[PDB]
């Protein structure tokens, strides 16, 4: 009739009938041998049992328990009563695990995520495991940063271990997770995102063969855009020249933002601008990692290299007080009043421009609600500039 | 004496399980027929069920303390009479137990509003047994009488440890886990199933107007479930009333395999001894 | 001009693949390969479609003859 199609449901109903076939027929057997008496003995040996209370018996017989409250008396009783020894205890022992193994196949992973009203989030796909989750969510929710509240929505294929999911537990209000896969365009609506303010995609760094990689991720980018057109994307890259595929997606637009990055060209430039000034390229890459102030009393190295690495770099506008102000006058003025170092602005325009390093006299500031970059400890100092009155 | 009163406390669990899902399967239908302050107010509640802040840390290992002090009233409880009567502001009992049972129920609330799926969540093992365990002792407190009924459930509590002990951050490692989890089920499973023995044994058959009651103490049910679990089965103590048999036969087909499933793994993973560690 | 308009004829190996070489197509995993727009289009090909030829072969006498005469260019 079409109702059993698939392997384990199958496999399922035919050992529960088998078993218990087997256990009513044997229990009605005994049943009327024990009512009823031995033949030869004129039926002058019979016993009284109800029914129930032969089934009791054989349980107890196949689990092995042998209670002994309640058993055979008659010849042809004890007789099957071995016989059913031999055979049904093999039975018993090889088809219960069977059927509690085959219960208990649930997919804890399922459903879908609802959506919180005036609540942001974003989803991760990709290559997945705990120092790659660990590392990203230690710098993601660091406190460093302005108080956030987006919510971050795994997705992958694989369902996690006892590790990971003590972590998500750790995290238990701000991480959600799913099971099933992005090249899936229902698992894509499952997790809502069409509305949603990005989507980052890890890249298994450590692989056997480059080029593979990249593939994928591109597939994974073309099954993103097909289904949404406009969202924001960011993806990693192991080949520099794999970076052109991109371009070839008739919705890449990255110049509404939608960024690559590739390890090996921004490894090599770091090295090279090393070459220049030693030690540049660890100075640099101790910009982009969120760390805290740690404080020693051992006059050691380490004493001032830690307040070196406190520092990280953020950005934000700047208040209207400086409209008629060369820029080094203003970067000199920032520092010496503010204790902040203002790096590097970036020119309102027509076009995109960002300029390092100004001369006086050649640009003055613009003032044209103009964004400049910082270093500083942590994103709270920097919002001391923007607000700079005659206080 | 006089007329046995244990239909109430059955009927009060009863109609707080049945009556909740009614009204909430009938509020998400009528929503579909007609067809923020309050994310701010769940947010809080689930900061503070995890362990984000000191308040949220604190208020865990009470949770951890006051499951086990529920537990031990239990088995002081056990060894009085069935039904009996008692003065709520004579005894010192009854109101710590009174006490204990305000703050399950408070606990109940909070992790009421973090909850995604309101109706799996009033689906859920921790939710049922708060159900079957709270409102009876509201209702003996009002009725100056107490039955033994279904009180054994306290000792389901047991399995949160694995989840109250990550969330403080102490397991991490993927052994521990193991261990943990699967002791806490080891024994959480025992202690009910004897309790439950306990109730259906001295109690005796309903129909039968309790004529074929057998006398036992929770310790000799403790002892008879382990024999039984463990496959030797001595003949001194065994169940004699029908559900007692009933039961019997349903535990047989599945705490065997939970024994022997289990024990060799505990017994493994305890014993991982680096023989030739030293210095 | 720009390069849309360039006739393309490609082999796939797996045919679930084919919801990737179309941009405005109403892409699902559940409809079979010859209701997709690159087949019906003419696009894409798979060898998948020809184990039907089998049965077809039994019955009628002598389509494969047919088939090869129309395609390969004289048999
Ligand atoms: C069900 C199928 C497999 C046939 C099984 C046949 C035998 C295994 C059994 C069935 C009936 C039995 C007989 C039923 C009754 C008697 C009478 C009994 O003697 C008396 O009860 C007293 C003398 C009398 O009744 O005449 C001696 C055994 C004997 C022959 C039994 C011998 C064994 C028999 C032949
Ligand atoms: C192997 C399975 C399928 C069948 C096994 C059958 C045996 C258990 C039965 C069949 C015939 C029976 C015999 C039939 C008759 C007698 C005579 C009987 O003698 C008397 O009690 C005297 C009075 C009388 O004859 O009834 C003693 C038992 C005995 C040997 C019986 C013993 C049990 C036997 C061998
Ligand atoms: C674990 C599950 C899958 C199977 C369990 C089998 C047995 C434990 C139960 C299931 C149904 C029960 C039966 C259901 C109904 C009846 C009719 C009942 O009849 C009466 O009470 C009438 C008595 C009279 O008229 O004198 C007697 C018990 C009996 C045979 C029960 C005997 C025990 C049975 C076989
Ligand atoms: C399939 C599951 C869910 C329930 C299996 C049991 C039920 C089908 C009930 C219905 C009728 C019951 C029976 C009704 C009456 C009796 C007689 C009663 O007689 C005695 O008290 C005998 C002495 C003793 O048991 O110590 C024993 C239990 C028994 C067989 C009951 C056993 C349990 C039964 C089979
Ligand atoms: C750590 C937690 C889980 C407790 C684990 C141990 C309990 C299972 C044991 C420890 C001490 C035991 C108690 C020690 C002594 C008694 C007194 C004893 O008194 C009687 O026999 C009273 C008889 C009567 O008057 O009716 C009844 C059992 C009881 C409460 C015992 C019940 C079981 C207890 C609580
Ligand atoms: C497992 C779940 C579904 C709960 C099942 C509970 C039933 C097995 C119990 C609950 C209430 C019981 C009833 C409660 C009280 C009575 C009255 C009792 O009669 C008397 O009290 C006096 C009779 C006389 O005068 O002889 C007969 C049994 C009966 C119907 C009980 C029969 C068994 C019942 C239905
Ligand atoms: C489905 C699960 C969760 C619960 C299963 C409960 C059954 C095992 C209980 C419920 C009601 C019980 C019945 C309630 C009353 C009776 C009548 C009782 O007989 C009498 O009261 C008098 C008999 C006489 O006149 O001699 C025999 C047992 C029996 C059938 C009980 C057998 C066991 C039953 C079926
Ligand atoms: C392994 C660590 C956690 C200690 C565990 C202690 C328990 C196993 C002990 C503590 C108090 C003991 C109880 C104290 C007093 C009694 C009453 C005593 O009463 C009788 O002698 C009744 C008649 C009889 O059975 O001989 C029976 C044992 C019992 C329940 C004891 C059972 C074993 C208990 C619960
Ligand atoms: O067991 C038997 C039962 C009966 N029914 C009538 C019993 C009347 C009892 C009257 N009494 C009044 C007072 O007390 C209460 C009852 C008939 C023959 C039997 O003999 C069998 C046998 F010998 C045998 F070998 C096999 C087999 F296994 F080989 F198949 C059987 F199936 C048998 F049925
Ligand atoms: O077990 C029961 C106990 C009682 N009161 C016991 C005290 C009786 C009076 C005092 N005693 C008199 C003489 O003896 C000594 C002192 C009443 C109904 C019961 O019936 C249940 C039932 F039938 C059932 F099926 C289930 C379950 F299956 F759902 F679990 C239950 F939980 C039940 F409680
Ligand atoms: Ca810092
Ligand atoms: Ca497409
Ligand atoms: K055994
Ligand atoms: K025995
Ligand atoms: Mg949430």
């Amino acid at each position: 009739l079409n109702i059993l199609k698939t392997s384990n449901s199958i496999k399922l109903v035919n050992l529960l009938s088998i078993f218990i076939s087997t256990w009513l027929t044997a229990a009605g057997f005994i049943h009327l041998v024990e009512n009823s008496g031995d033949p030869w003995e004129n039926f002058q040996n019979n016993q009284a049992l109800t029914y129930w209370e032969c089934v009791y018996l054989l349980m107890v017989t196949m689990s092995t328990v042998g209670y002994g409250d309640v058993y055979a008396k008659t010849t042809l009783g004890r007789l099957f009563m071995v016989f059913f020894i031999l055979g049904g205890l093999a039975m018993f022992a090889s088809y219960v695990p069977e059927i509690i193994e085959l219960i208990g196949n649930r997919k804890k992973y399922g459903g879908s995520y609802s959506a919180v009203s005036g609540r942001k989030h974003i989803v991760v796909c990709g290559h997945i495991t705990l120092e790659s989750v660990s590392n990203f969510l230690k710098d993601f929710l660091h406190k460093d940063r302005d108080d956030v509240n987006v919510e971050i929505v795994f997705l992958h294929n694989i369902s996690p271990n006892l590790e990971l999911e003590a972590l998500f537990k750790r995290h238990f209000t701000q991480v959600e997770f799913y099971q099933g896969s992005v090249l899936n365009p229902h698992d894509l609506a499952r997790v809502k995102i069409e509305s949603a303010d990005a989507c980052l995609i890890l890249a298994n760094k450590y692989c056997a063969d480059p080029d593979a990689e990249d593939a994928s991720n591109i597939m994974r980018v073309i099954s993103i855009k097909n289904y949404h057109p406009k969202i924001r994307i960011i993806t990693q890259m192991l080949q520099y020249h794999n970076k052109a595929h991109l371009l070839n997606i008739p919705s890449w637009n990255w110049k509404e933002g939608d960024d690559a990055i590739c390890l090996a060209e921004l490894k090599l430039g770091f090295i090279a601008q090393s070459c220049l000034a030693q030690g540049l390229s660890t100075m640099l890459a101790n910009l982009f990692s969120m760390r805290s102030f740690i404080k020693i009393e051992e006059d050691t190295w380490q004493k001032y290299y830690l307040e070196g690495v406190s520092n990280e770099m953020y950005t934000e506008y700047l208040s209207s007080a400086f409209v008629g102000l060369s820029f080094p006058t203003v970067c000199e003025l920032c520092f010496v009043k503010l204790k902040l170092l203002m790096i590097a602005i970036e020119y309102k325009s027509a076009n995109r421009e960002s300029r390092i390093l100004i001369n006086p006299g050649n640009h003055l500031k613009i003032q044209e609600g103009t964004l400049g970059f910082f270093i500083a400890s942590d994103a709270k100092e920097v919002k001391r500039a923007f607000f700079y009155c005659k206080a | 004496r006089g007329q046995r009163m244990w239909w109430a406390f059955l009927a009060s669990s009863m109609v707080t399980f049945f009556g909740g899902l009614f009204i909430i399967l009938l509020w998400r239908t009528l929503k579909y027929l007609w067809t923020g302050w309050m994310t701010s107010v769940k947010d809080w509640a689930g900061v503070m069920i995890s362990a984000q802040t000191l308040t949220g840390r604190v208020l865990v290992v009470l949770v951890f303390a006051l499951s086990i002090g529920a537990l031990v009233i239990y088995f002081i409880d056990s060894s009085n009479p069935i039904e009996s009567c008692q003065n709520f502001y004579k005894d010192f009992t009854l109101q710590i137990d009174m006490a204990f049972n305000v703050f399950f129920l408070l606990y109940f609330g909070l992790r009421f509003i973090a909850a995604n799926d309101k109706l799996w969540f009033w689906l859920e093992v921790n939710s049922v047994v708060d159900f079957f365990t709270v409102p009876p002792v509201f209702v003996s407190v009002y009725l100056n009488r107490s039955w033994l009924g279904l009180r054994f459930l306290r000792a389901l509590r047991l399995i949160q440890f694995s989840e109250i002990l990550q969330f403080l951050n102490i397991l991490k490692t993927s052994n521990s886990i193991k261990l943990v989890n699967l002791l806490s089920i080891f024994i959480s499973t025992w202690l009910t199933a004897a309790g439950f023995i306990h109730l259906v044994e001295n109690s005796g058959d309903p129909w039968e107007n309790f004529q074929n009651n057998q006398a036992l103490t929770y310790w000799e049910c403790v002892y008879l479930l382990m024999v039984t679990m463990s496959t030797v089965g001595y003949g001194d103590v065994y169940a004699k009333t029908t559900l007692g048999r009933l039961f019997m036969v349903f535990f047989i087909l599945g705490g065997l395999a939970m024994f022997a499933s289990y024990v060799p793994e505990i017994i493994e993973l305890i014993g991982n001894r680096k023989k030739y560690g030293g210095s | 001009t720009t390069g849309v308009n360039i006739p393309i004829i490609t082999e796939l190996v797996n045919d679930t693949n084919v919801q990737f070489l179309d941009q405005d197509d109403d892409d699902d995993p559940d409809t079979e390969l010859y209701l997709t727009q690159p087949f019906a289009c003419g696009t894409a090909f798979a060898v998948s479609v020809l184990d039907s030829l089998m049965s077809a072969t039994y019955f009628n006498d002598n389509i494969l003859t047919l088939i090869r005469t129309l395609v390969t260019g004289g048999a």
